[PDB]
């Protein structure tokens, strides 16, 4: 009922909105949420070092 | 099955009139050509419908309808995202303001009236004279 290059858009839109629901996107390797209970392992290795 | 008149005959065309609220009245014959319905000559103005609606001597109102183009619809996302057909839009009020005014004794008349006007509103709600709207022809 639509032409192609529509669809394909929509696919492609489908396809960064998919990617965006899995709840992924806030972790990062810097944050304090990921330091606080990194510390604990941190400490172990370095007091082990 | 007895086949229908089929007349012809030269006629002098009325003259013309200017109610204020309408132009026209040039036609002589009681029919209509397309159709076989009788063609209305008596039209209303904006007090005229008014005080017969204040004062009771109109029954109900009826107005004519326009399609409704489907783009203009907010019930689904729009045609163009490729989504399964929607059905129709409902039809929309007369965007010119037509309608046929019906009244206590049997007589229809045809006026213009444009619909959400202030004092009719208030007046249809207050006296609960019948309105409705004219359905579309197939």
């Amino acid at each position: 009922s639509i032409p192609t290059a529509s669809k394909n858009q929509i696919a492609l839109i489908r396809l960064n909105w998919a990617l965006n629901k899995t709840n992924i996107n806030t972790f990062t390797d810097y944050s304090k949420r990921n330091n606080l209970w990194t510390t604990q392992k941190l400490r172990n290795q370095s007091k082990n070092n | 099955p007895a086949l229908p008149a089929r007349a012809t005959a030269v006629v002098a065309p009325l003259p013309e009139k200017n109610y204020g609220s309408l132009r026209g009245g040039r036609w002589p014959f009681l029919y209509d050509n397309v159709y076989g319905l009788p063609v209305v000559r008596q039209v209303a103005s904006y007090g005229e419908v008014l005080e017969g609606i204040r004062t009771g001597r109109i029954s109900q109102v009826l107005w004519f309808q326009a399609p409704r183009a489907v783009t203009a619809s907010a019930a689904a996302p729009p045609p163009g995202l490729g989504g399964p057909q929607q059905p129709q839009p409902p039809p929309l009020a007369s965007p010119d303001g037509r309608c046929l005014v019906r009244f206590a004794n049997g007589q229809v008349k045809q006026a213009v009236i444009p619909p959400g006007e202030p004092r009719i509103s208030q007046a249809l709600q207050q006296y609960g004279t019948a309105v409705s709207y004219i359905p579309l022809e197939p």
